[PDB]
């Protein structure tokens, strides 16, 4: 995991703790399955903080939704939504490497 | 940024009706500033806030403006006016 | 008989826990008969755990629902998974690339 | 009086106690009738057992009606109903377990 991080403030400079939602596609990482649970996070006095996991990840917050891509060390969560992709990256080679990697677990040399 | 005014009746009495602040979801100075609508009272008729630069959308009660909050201490009219 | 594994979090890294769904088409396997009955597995603290008998199964999770075959010996539940979806039975023996090489990898015990 | 059996599990190899229903046209065995009254029989920890009279028999279960001859000796079930069972619908493993076969060994001295 890397911990993905924000400042969360009303205009009048209040903290604001209103929830963000992170979730993913259904893949695998490491020796783990992700899945579509949608795990609400509230800030803390106006600091967000939550540790995810590296790749695809869903952020939603009120009407706006947007597909972060999580990098492999600490970063702040506005970097990563202004650089959100369209739409969600595909898992068919990866499909096929696990596929791969399962079979060969099942009977090692 | 500071805004400031004093608010008033036609007879010169304190208006202690609130105003409302709010904005778009954006990132200043690194902040996040949500989209909440804040309710503002002014005091003895006195508003003083607190306003990060850039757009911010302004209510009293039927009147709604579109203010551009500058870098610098400013009165809340001269912000309005210039929508 | 057979012992299918996962480990399934959240893109938090913290466990889900939601059920997991497992049936097959009436069907004989070691002498006996196996039934339509859905059979509904929670994992616990994180850990998928199952026995399930050789050949034919449905997994159902949410939405998906995979189609997959249980080998001889233990494995990975996302193995099959992903065999499931990655080799579709009219796969023309397409042969893989090579396994896409192999990933160029092996290891003895 | 022929014991007809079977072992009845799902999936994960835990017992399936669902009800198996047995009953048959009206005939003549050995001079007495044989009504059409549903026999319901309960498998017991899994291991489904029941007596029944020789010649033709309904099997009933869920969905599913099968017609037997009850032999005249002590049969298992599923040899009764095996001709009347939709085989398993066809899927890839064995296909991807030959395709990742073929292998150029490894063979590393460490």
């Amino acid at each position: 995991t890397v911990t993905i991080t924000a400042d969360v403030r009303d205009v009048t400079g209040q903290p604001d703790n209103q929830q963000w939602v992170f979730s993913t596609v259904l893949r695998q990482q490491d020796g783990s399955i992700l899945t579509q649970k949608q795990v609400r996070v509230n800030p803390v006095d106006g600091a967000l903080s939550v540790e995810l996991e590296p790749g695809f990840a869903i952020v939603v917050y009120g009407e706006y939704r947007w597909f972060i891509e999580v990098p492999e060390t600490d970063a702040g969560l506005w970097g990563l939504i202004a650089t959100s992709v369209a739409v969600p990256p595909d898992t068919s080679a990866e499909l096929l490497a696990d596929a791969v990697n399962g079979y060969l677990d099942a009977n090692p040399p | 940024t500071t805004v400031t005014a004093t608010v008033h009746d036609i007879s010169g009495r304190p208006d202690d009706s609130h105003w409302t602040f709010s904005s778009d979801l954006r990132e200043q100075d690194g902040v996040i500033i949500t989209p909440r609508v804040v309710r503002v009272k002014p005091f003895n008729g006195e508003l003083a806030l607190t306003l990060p630069p850039g757009p911010v959308r302004v209510t009293h009660h039927q009147d709604r403006w579109l203010i551009d909050v500058p870098e610098e201490d400013s009165d809340l009219w001269d912000l309005i006016e210039a929508a």
